[PDB]
């Protein structure tokens, strides 16, 4: 890995949802269907 | 003994009478009921209806008046009329009561009026100093008369001693064309508007702007009239639109709503206009004044008892010989009634010093944030509650465009002979993670694919972007 | 027994003047610039001042020809703000920047 860029959500600048939805990220990361959301893809 | 009150109204063409009048008969009937005030005096009133800007008519009508002999004239509205009775009643030492706010000339020497309309120097002021409370740099100041540029002098005064950037835009002659202006308003990301027009016009530009799908969170709205409150707002409530506004009339009181609910059974035997998105049975800011109006020059006639009818002629200039007495009665009267504190300045016998009631619109309806005083500038109320872990019924009804690219596991094009056609027409990691999003938040969402087909990048020649980052 | 009325120059005494000549029928001429009402009903007047729509737009294409961006404008009273509109709402149109004083 070169570099550790991140992969976001592309909100407008100054936009009133971009908050809550960094803790909606953060509360699906948190109960791990994020990771089934991974493991259901990456294979072959 | 008796005493005439002389009011000059708009004549209406055809049906019910006006607010003004009919808030003016309804003050006159309860001082003439209640013996609180003036217990040895009964009050009679005169009211002559004219037309628009027929100040000839106005003059002529106020000449009839003082010929029939009357204590002090209750001017009209509109500004010609009200500047050409304002010289009348100057010129023959008659008080004159103005209600609606008109535009005075400096150098005019005329001192036998008073006005209850605050003045908008003030008015300004308490605009700038909400303005500097949101933290605001791009300012749209949309304005409908032409006069009514006069009314926010303090706004264009700003950027010479602040940082702030104006964009003032007129509205058109016609009505109903607010939609290429609101078009306008698209371009160029206006965000910040401040609207000076009457609250009917306020009430036509937010169905206009509900029907361009302007009401959205993004878009914070200010309005500078003073009846925000008889507005009605109910498919604007749940909208989640920042929208703040000024009150004048103290609704919160016992005496105020009974007054409210006695003159909205007056009201109702006019028929409104149910369907011009205006709530019913909430009395005006000028009604209100000019019951006011009344009520303070009883107050001010109440500390005379040498108050005389005479009747005066227009032909000669002889002054009247109780003008100057009263008139410095009414200049230092001072009252406690519907729009809260009543006084006057005595330089300009302006309303200058007088309560704010600043109001915004909630998900619950609209409420009083905070309080605005020339002394003590603004005062708001603070909350921050806090608990905000309610975000899964947060978002509920709010249809939101999502823009992806079609590439990669994350955006996979689904593969199915049948051609259907919604949010289900793509699959992958992404559309996982929508309706993830979807079940938490509770928003109604659309996907439409990108056209340029890139991520977006900064074209380094012309300044510009492409794909997803332009498009948003 | 008059045929015309040259009237004074102060706007409300003019404006008394333009309400009585039109209801009386008699020609009333103007010769400076007065705030007009735009709903007015009024149809018994000419005015021989330039109007400051036009010149107003005289300005902004002066300011255009001398390739200004940062443009101070200073009045004296208040109805100068009536009489300068056009360059006023003339930001947002093109790439000018007005400090009013
Ligand atoms: C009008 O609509 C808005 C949103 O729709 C309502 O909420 C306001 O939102 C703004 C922006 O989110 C709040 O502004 C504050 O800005 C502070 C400084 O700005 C820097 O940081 C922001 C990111 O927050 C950058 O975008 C910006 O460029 C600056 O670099 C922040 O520090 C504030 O966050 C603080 O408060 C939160 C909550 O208390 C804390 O958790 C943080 O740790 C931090 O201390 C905030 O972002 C503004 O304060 C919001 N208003 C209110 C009352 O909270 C408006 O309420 C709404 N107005 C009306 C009248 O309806
Ligand atoms: C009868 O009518 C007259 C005419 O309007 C009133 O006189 C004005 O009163 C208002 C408020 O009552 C005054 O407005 C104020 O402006 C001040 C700034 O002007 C200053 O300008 C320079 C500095 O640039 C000084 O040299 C000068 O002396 C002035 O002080 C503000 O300081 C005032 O308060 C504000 O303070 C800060 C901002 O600095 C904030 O907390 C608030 O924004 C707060 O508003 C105020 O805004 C005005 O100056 C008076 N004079 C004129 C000629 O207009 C009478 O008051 C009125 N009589 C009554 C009501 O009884
Ligand atoms: C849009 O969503 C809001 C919730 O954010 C709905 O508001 C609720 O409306 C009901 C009906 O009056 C009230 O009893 C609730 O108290 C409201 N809840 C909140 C949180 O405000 C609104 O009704 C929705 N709009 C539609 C058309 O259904
Ligand atoms: C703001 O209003 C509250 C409500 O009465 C009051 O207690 C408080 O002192 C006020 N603050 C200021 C600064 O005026």
């Amino acid at each position: 890995l070169i570099d550790s860029k991140g992969y976001g959500v592309g909100t407008p600048m100054g936009s009133p949802y971009r908050d809550k939805i960094t803790i909606a990220i953060l509360q699906l990361q948190e109960e791990g269907k994020l990771h089934m959301m991974k493991e259901k893809w990456w294979r072959g | 003994h008796v005493l005439r009150f002389g009011g000059i109204f708009e004549y209406v063409e055809s049906g019910p009478m006006g607010a003004e009048e009919l808030a003016f008969r309804f003050a006159v009937n309860t001082i003439n009921r209640n013996r609180t005030l003036l217990p040895n005096t009964t009050l009679t009133y005169d009211t002559q209806k004219i037309n628009l800007y027929d100040s000839f008519e106005a003059s002529k009508k106020a000449c009839d008046q003082l010929s029939l002999g009357v204590a002090a004239i209750f001017g009209p509205s509109h500004s010609s009329s009200a500047n050409a009775v304002q010289s009348i009643c100057n010129a023959l030492g008659v008080p004159h009561i103005q209600t609606r706010w008109k535009h005075q000339v400096s150098d005019n020497k005329d001192s036998f009026y008073v006005s209850l309309y605050p003045d908008f120097s003030s008015l300004s002021r308490a605009i700038l100093d909400l303005v500097q409370f949101f933290k605001w740099k791009t300012v749209t100041v949309v304005y409908d008369d032409s006069t009514g540029l006069i009314r926010l002098q303090e706004l264009i005064k700003a950027p010479s001693r602040y940082n702030l950037r104006l964009k003032i835009r007129q509205l058109p002659a016609d009505t109903k064309d607010a939609k290429p202006l609101l078009k306008e308003m698209k371009r160029g990301k206006e965000f910040h508007v401040i609207f000076d027009c009457s609250h009917e016009m306020a009430a036509g530009i937010l169905k206009q702007a509900l029907a361009m799908g302007m009401m959205t969170e993004y878009y914070h709205y200010i309005f500078t009239t003073l009846d925000l409150f008889a507005l009605d707002v109910e498919p604007y409530r749940y909208s989640g639109v920042n929208m703040t506004g000024f009150r004048i009339l103290n609704t919160e009181n016992t005496q105020v709503s009974s007054i409210i609910e006695k003159w909205s059974m007056e009201r109702l035997q006019a028929p409104p206009k149910p369907d011009s998105g205006l709530l019913d049975g909430f009395m005006t800011t000028d009604a209100a004044l000019m019951y006011d109006a009344v009520h303070v020059v009883s107050v001010a006639v109440q500390q005379f008892p040498q108050m005389t009818v005479s009747s005066l002629q227009c032909n000669r200039h002889k002054p009247w010989r109780f003008g100057t007495r009263f008139m410095s009665l009414i200049k230092e009267a001072h009252w406690e009634g519907l729009t809260g504190r009543i006084t006057f300045n005595k330089t300009n016998g302006l309303r200058t010093d007088f309560d704010l009631d600043v109001i915004s619109l909630k998900e619950e309806g609209l409420e009083k944030i905070g309080t605005w005083d020339p002394a003590s500038g603004l005062n708001m109320t603070e909350s921050q509650k806090g608990k905000p872990a309610n975000i899964t019924d947060s978002l509920s009804n709010r249809s939101l465009i999502v823009t992806t690219i079609l590439e990669e596991p994350y955006v996979l094009f689904k593969k199915s002979d049948k051609p259907l056609y919604g949010n289900d027409r793509f699959e992958g990691y992404c559309i996982d993670l929508l309706r993830e999003l979807s079940t938490i938040l509770g928003f109604t969402y659309e996907i439409r694919l990108v056209e340029d087909g890139k991520y977006g990048a900064q074209d380094d020649v012309n300044g510009q972007w492409n794909g997803m980052v332009r498009e948003l």
